[PDB]
DNA sequence: CCCGGTGCCGAGGCCGCTCAATTGGTCGTAGACAGCTCTAGCACCGCTTAAACGCACGTACGCGCTGTCCCCCGCGTTTTAACCGCCAAGGGGATTACTCCCTAGTCTCCAGGCACGTGTCACATATATACATCCTG
DNA sequence: CAGGATGTATATATGTGACACGTGCCTGGAGACTAGGGAGTAATCCCCTTGGCGGTTAAAACGCGGGGGACAGCGCGTACGTGCGTTTAAGCGGTGCTAGAGCTGTCTACGACCAATTGAGCGGCCTCGGCACCGGG
């Protein structure tokens, strides 16, 4: 009658490198990702996180051992990531994830310029009626750093959130600083 | 942190034998050189953290680190003062 | 150049020098990582990191320096993993 | 030179003097203690 | 005679406390003996160096405890730790 | 009346270990719980080892414990191998193995 | 007083008998300590040290350099052989190693 | 409010000032050498009073010291420092 | 006296034997007398060290067990 | 290697005495804790670029195979001494007597350990031809 | 049997880091001078544990024979080295900020210390039974 809900964000981040790369010609850089969606520890109860990517790579299935759990590779296309959770406790059945790769914007996020792309969902691993060391391992978490943890996708609506409060903070700086500064000086 | 483990790299561990008198190295060298390390830095910093603990510090200063290297028979020069 | 020639004159090279064959930035790194397993919100003395890389400096070269022998005595110029493996087991890390 | 020579020997000398005058306390002392090792003595000649 | 002194009456009680049927030789009492006494030497070694390097002159549990950690090998620790915690706080109940 | 032994619940002689403490130089003063502690660690060291050596030699039709399992019981326990590496138990004997190598077939 | 005399000149070494005495008699060392033991440890500690220096010294003077750098010490100790044996177990920063490069590694 | 620390480096200097007169040492020689005279220095004195505990005495002697020295020291260093030390403790011991 | 013969090719090949060695090569006997000869050269010196100091005209268990602490080779079964 | 019989000396339990552990009582001192601070550890960001990463190519080293030659290995018989008991006595240890050496305390005093500024005093970095020191012909 | 073609020294120079050298501070040391303590040196002397005699078989040793293992020669393959080009984050040092190691000041519980009392431990002794030894399956 123990149910634990764990929640997580898994994704992938990409960065465009604004022109074919000739070595082989790959186009963008991407890091697939996964992360807690609360600041706590996901090593006291993950043993690894195996990541099975596209056969085109000299070796497909990548492994971790450490949150947050994340790869960076480059690629040209878009493919199915299979994400494989593995708890330390071997009596628990891992976990299993497919996460579209995104590399390509929209027409309408293409248009806005930016210089990221994310793709990137949320996720709530249950435990029902673990057993007692796994119900321990995923009660005695503890945080993971001291520091903030925050969420990306919508990227755009993320940096625009951003720069609602970046730019109107730097124009306010800036016309006040100009305007104390010339006034001072003219006396 | 994570993956710091790969912070040393080929021709790191390259110059390391180099130093040592290897002439030719092979490929998973490295991977043991980089294991190996680790499980050495592993114990190193347990034993310095357990002399930093004990004494209700937040800072880990090099005379636990030399005690450290003495316990696991390296003693070290240079760093005591 | 010959394969072992340019190997040759770094050996000499390396073998003559006394500075640090490891990056500092990224072994400070691998140090706070270590000790992060240990204690979370840990600081560190530069003193204390420049000794732990010495160290671990030495502890390879010698590691190394017994892999050389550990190699040749198999007639073998290139170092092999059962070369280290062998130097660990009768050392007693891994016996 | 000489300015810290007289400085340094008169310290000298009130310690020489000093000392002087103090064996001779313990002279005094070791000659009661001498009765008193003559006192031991007897005592020895008593346990033998 | 002298007086050569040795833990033998306690090894055999922990020896009947562990296996109340199987007894020890001479021999591997003495062997146990001579295996306490080094590891006794070496615990308050390291407890007086770790005293002298926090220049504390007493050897307190604490300075125990982390000489203890800092000689037995992972799980060994963790659990020689336990029992000597637990003695002491036994100990200073009553 | 009470045996500091009996009182923190140990068989060990703690009096015997605090003796021991303050009269080897280890310190010029011996804490209270100092020697409870050691006495303790050194009692749930020589039970694990008891224990082990116990059910080595009973494991050999035997009912007394003996060097030869005790070192069987040292060198087969990872913690203990670690703890007694350089140390040599008389009349203790190695442990059976022979190299894959060398066997035949 | 008389003018007040060394341990240290008294005996004719260098190293400061009045710390090692302070050193062994409030250390792990034994309970009190007597006159006789910290003037030999004091003068055993400075043989060596002039002995290490001498060899420092030498490897300096044929690097060409005035100055006795870490390297001056290693390249010492691993050359000499009892000091060698003494240091055996103890690594110096930035001292690095010696060229012993096997033979059997060399052009043929 | 001063924090200072003591070493032997105003020694060490002595000593290599007179057995080289034209040969300096760096602040990091300097610092491995009081380092190895601390080491030595500890190696020794425990010596010494592993010696005493096994003979149940109380303080250690110049004694103790001597077979400490030829314990600890290879060969021929074990001699000579033994006959520095021995030379030393006879010309202390003179009023000299 | 010359009585370092003692330790004879039967005695070495036991001893391989419990080492684990089943093909001694025929060069191994004079090898290892020597390095036992070391060994115990080196022991025996520390023991002897030992017992001058002790002012003990017979050498002691308790001194070879010292003397194998000092070379780091503990052992159990003589009182230490 | 496993099993039933006999056998013996070493394991384990009891007796008794004493010396260490314990109980009670005191002083003081190292330490626990709060107060203050100022160094150093942390974070960040940009100009520079040296080192790292990826890939191509082939050359030399691993490695697998084969063959000879012998140098250990198993077995039989032959020769040496390790091993298991007695018998002096030479040392290792109890017991008593006694003194040189160190402890403890308190002043008196030479000496070294930095804060600071000043003046020398290496050799790291830079530069170049001289010398090997290759390697493809 | 050369020579471009690299790489490795060798020597010289200079100016900024660092040994090197006063200038006075003082506080933690270093020694001198009485008084008190104490443990080990020294001389006996009782008592076990060595070192020294003659046999018994058991292991060391010597030999033999052939067999399987070491060592050398050789060749196939591939991977590990070197060079070139692209890429990345490492080194620098410039600025900002605060966290806590460290100094410090006060008050206090814990342990060394000393004296008396008590029983836990240990030498000693005896009875006994777990395993050493052994011959048939």
């Amino acid at each position: 009658g123990v149910t634990i809900v764990k929640p997580i964000v898994y994704g992938n981040v990409a960065r465009y490198f604004g022109k074919k790369r000739e070595e082989d010609g790959h186009t963008h850089q991407w890091t697939v990702y996964v992360k807690p969606y609360r600041n706590e520890d996901m090593s006291a109860y993950v043993k690894k996180i195996q990541f099975k990517l596209h056969e085109s790579y000299g070796n497909p299935l990548r492994v971790v051992t450490k949150p947050p759990y994340e790869i960076t590779e480059t690629g040209w296309g878009e493919f199915e990531i299979i994400i494989k959770i593995f708890f330390i406790d071997p009596n628990e059945r891992p976990v299993t994830l497919y996460h579209l790769l995104k590399l390509f914007q929209s027409d309408t996020n293409a248009m806005l310029g930016k210089k990221t792309v994310v793709s990137e969902f949320y996720d709530e691993m249950i435990f029902q009626d673990p057993t007692a060391m796994m119900q321990q391992l995923l009660t005695t978490s503890r945080q993971l750093t001291l520091g903030a943890y925050k969420h990306e996708t919508e990227f755009a609506e993320l940096e625009v959130k951003t720069r609602e409060k970046l730019e109107a903070a730097k124009k306010k700086t800036s016309f006040e600083i100009a305007e104390l500064k010339e006034r001072l000086k003219a006396s | 942190l994570r993956d710091n483990i790969q912070g040393i790299t080929k021709p790191a561990i390259r110059r390391l034998a180099r130093r040592g008198g290897v002439k030719r190295i092979s490929g998973l060298i490295y991977e043991e050189t980089r294991g190996v390390l680790k499980v050495f830095l592993e114990n190193v910093i347990r034993d310095a953290v357990t002399y930093t603990e004990h004494a209700k510090r937040k800072t880990v200063t090099a005379m636990d680190v030399v005690y450290a290297l003495k316990r696991q028979g390296r003693t070290l020069y240079g760093f005591g003062g | 150049y010959r394969p072992g020639t340019v190997a040759l004159r770094e050996i000499r090279r390396y073998q003559k020098s006394t500075e640090l064959l490891i990056r500092k930035l990224p072994f400070q790194r691998l140090v706070r990582e270590i000790a992060q397993d240990f204690k979370t919100d840990l600081r560190f003395q530069s003193s204390a990191v420049m000794a732990l890389q010495e160290a671990c400096e030495a502890y390879l070269v010698g590691l190394f320096e017994d892999t050389n022998l550990c190699a040749i005595h198999a007639k073998r110029v290139t170092i092999m993993p059962k070369d280290i493996q062998l130097a660990r087991r009768i050392r007693g890390e891994r016996a | 030179w000489l300015s810290a020579d007289f400085a340094q020997e008169r310290r000298w000398k009130r310690g020489v003097a000093r000392k002087v005058v103090r064996m001779v306390i313990r002279h005094h002392e070791e000659q009661r203690q001498k009765e008193e090792r003559a006192r031991r003595e007897e005592q020895a000649k008593l346990r033998r | 005679r002298s007086r050569k002194e040795s833990y033998s009456v306690y090894v055999y009680k922990v020896l009947k406390q562990v296996h109340p049927d199987t007894g020890i030789s001479s021999k591997a009492m003495g062997i146990m003996n001579s295996f306490v006494n080094d590891i006794f030497e070496r615990i308050a070694g390291e407890a007086s160096r770790l005293a002298h390097y926090n220049k504390r002159s007493t050897i307190t549990s604490r300075e125990i405890q982390t000489a203890v950690r800092l000689l037995l090998p992972g799980e060994l620790a963790k659990h020689a730790v336990s029992e000597g915690t637990k003695a002491v706080t036994k100990y200073t109940s009553s | 009346a009470k045996s500091r032994s009996s009182r923190a619940g140990l068989q060990f002689p703690v009096g015997r270990v605090h003796r021991l403490l303050r009269k080897g130089n280890y310190a010029e003063r011996v804490g209270a719980g100092a020697p409870v502690y050691l006495a303790a660690v050194l009692e749930y060291l020589t039970a694990e080892i008891l224990e082990l050596a116990g059910n080595a030699a009973r494991d050999n039709k035997k009912t007394r414990i003996i060097p030869r399992h005790l070192q069987l019981a040292i060198r087969n326990d990872e913690e203990l191998n670690k703890l007694l590496g350089r140390v040599t138990i008389a009349q203790g004997g190695v442990l059976p193995n022979i190299q894959a190598v060398l066997l035949p077939k």
